[PDB]
């Protein structure tokens, strides 16, 4: 559970990421690609090559979706309804694959916010990323 | 993978004697599809995966079981080279399949099930034990090519 | 979420089980740690001998709350907010042991339920120990 | 268990010369007491955990950390043979400590974590995967001895 203080923390740090996020959500796609290779099976459609605008593309729909559970934290299922579905029933991306991308986004986030990310806020963020990971897994079965 | 002792080696090769392959191979596909939907997304085009009856009772899911259990089959056979076993189909696999090693472990798992439920209690913890360390030593060997 | 379908397999097949709860109880610990010896690691201070009183007495209280959580199925974080607590304050178990345990239980039952032990049953079972496994790790942080 | 291409190798060797062994692992072991509070069922007798505060400025948190990543460091100059370089700590984290592997993994990402938190910019993608794929080397080279 994401407790007032983890709120304000995350409302904080994402703040801060502000008009970056696209950037930010295009680069842990990319992280997450080098470190975790079988993460490329679910895009073999892409030009994974780095400054693929396909990835770009795919990054700012990834950092808009987080931007809007960081708005709804408080509803996180009902606002992410349509992507929970879409993950279940057509993309099906096999859940381990989520704490993957989680990691990836947490040091990305490490890498561009020295000031921002303290241990406190490490911490939250992670929370944060295991709760949008388990929303939209949620339809699975 | 890990060890397997000699002991640990026989208890699988002496259990898999009694195996009908073409049976478990449809039961465990099957049950892999039922037990994480997610999973059917490689088999859209074997048609109705509607329900555990459609599931278990679809022809393509069966055949496609067979092949591969059969494939596993012929690896008990290599359990000291699995790598080089399983190469070219880590190799298809990755390239050409696009399949998620994720999905090596789960069958695994439902292939356990599997033989629990058709063994009863013959397959006892021991028994269990060894099988684990083939089909995690299975999964390995078909990861292992992925880039 | 457990649907209505899955609440009644459940039931269905926790019933059969009956009077041997216990004895199964035991058995998946001792399945666990035969195939997954890392989970050893927790019980440094018991006799893991084949058919100790120690992994016994454990395996009884491991089925028991598994009995009171299917008794309680529409309310288990409240079911076992006890047990929920001892493990994230005191026990403090890595959550990936949760399904080690969880897929040894299902071998268990598989072995001694061959009539009840279908493909449906088989599903319900596992969503069904997904879900304690997410309410006993609920208040790690 | 480390496959790393030359320039992989090289870009590991060259950020860890950068390094304050002192000041990383006194931070890596910091956080994973902060951000997975499970893992300081370990640690009853250091001190003070109850906050993040405490945590990062227990100097016994940060001798540990010191010390654990002095080891690590000299994994680093066996890269080719892990598991012989850490057999002997690999008995003790089992056999003395009884810690579950599945910590080595969590501090492995935390350090990941770490460095690129130092680092900034210069932690790029290719430069994260060399450092993924050693963590992963190491860990599993701890987690060998383990019966
Ligand atoms: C924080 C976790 C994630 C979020 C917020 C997220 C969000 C999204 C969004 C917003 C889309 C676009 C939907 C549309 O076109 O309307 C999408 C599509 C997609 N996602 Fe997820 N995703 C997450 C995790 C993952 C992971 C871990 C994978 C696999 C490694 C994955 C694979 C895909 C794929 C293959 C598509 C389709 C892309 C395309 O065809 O262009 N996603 N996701
Ligand atoms: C023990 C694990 C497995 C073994 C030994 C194995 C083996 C095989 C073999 C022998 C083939 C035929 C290759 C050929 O065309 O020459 C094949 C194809 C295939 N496998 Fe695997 N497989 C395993 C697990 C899986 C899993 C878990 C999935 C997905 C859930 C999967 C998906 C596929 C698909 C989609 C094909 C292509 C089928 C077709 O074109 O009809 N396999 N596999
Ligand atoms: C389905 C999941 C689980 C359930 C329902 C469960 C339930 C319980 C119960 C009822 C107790 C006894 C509490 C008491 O004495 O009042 C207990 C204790 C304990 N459990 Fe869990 N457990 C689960 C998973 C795990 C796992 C996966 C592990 C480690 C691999 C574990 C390790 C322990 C330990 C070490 C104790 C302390 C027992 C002693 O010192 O006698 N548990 N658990
Ligand atoms: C990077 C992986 C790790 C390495 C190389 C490593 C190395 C070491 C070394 C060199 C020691 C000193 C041994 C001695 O007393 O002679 C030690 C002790 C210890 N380590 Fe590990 N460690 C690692 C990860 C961990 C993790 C993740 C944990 C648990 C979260 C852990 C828990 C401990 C404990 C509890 C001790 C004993 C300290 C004491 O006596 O108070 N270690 N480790």
């Amino acid at each position: 559970v994401l407790s007032p203080a983890d709120k304000t923390n995350v409302k904080a740090a994402w703040g801060k990421v502000g008009a970056h996020a696209g950037e930010y959500g295009a680069e842990a796609l990319e992280r997450m690609f080098l470190s975790f290779p079988t993460t490329k099976t679910y895009f073999p459609h892409f030009d994974l090559s780095h400054g693929s605008a396909q990835v770009k593309g795919h990054g700012k729909k990834v950092a808009d979706a987080l931007t809007n559970a960081v708005a709804h934290v408080d509803d996180m299922p009902n606002a992410l309804s349509a992507l929970s579905d879409l993950h279940a029933h057509k993309l099906r991306v096999d859940p381990v694959n989520f704490k993957l991308l989680s990691h990836c986004l947490l040091v990305t986030l490490a890498a561009h916010l020295p000031a921002e990310f303290t241990p406190a806020v490490h911490a939250s963020l992670d929370k944060f990323l295991a709760s949008v990971s388990t929303v939209l897994t949620s339809k699975y079965r | 993978m890990v060890h397997l002792t000699p002991e640990e080696k026989s208890a699988v090769t002496a259990l898999w004697g009694k195996v009908n392959v073409d049976e478990v191979g449809g039961e465990a596909l099957g049950r892999l599809l039922v037990v994480y939907p997610w999973t059917q997304r490689f088999f859209e085009s074997f048609g109705d995966l509607s329900t555990p009856d459609a599931v278990m009772g679809n022809p393509k899911v069966k055949a496609h079981g067979k092949k591969v259990l059969g494939a596993f089959s012929d690896g008990l056979a290599h359990l000291d080279n699995l790598k080089g076993t399983f190469a070219t189909l880590s190799e298809l696999h990755c390239d050409k399949l696009h399949v998620d090693p994720e999905n090596f472990r789960l069958l695994g798992n439902v292939l356990v099930c599997v033989l629990a439920h058709h063994f009863g209690k013959e397959f006892t913890p021991p028994v269990q034990a060894a099988y684990q360390k083939v089909v995690a030593g299975v999964a390995n060997a078909l990861a292992h090519k992925y880039h």
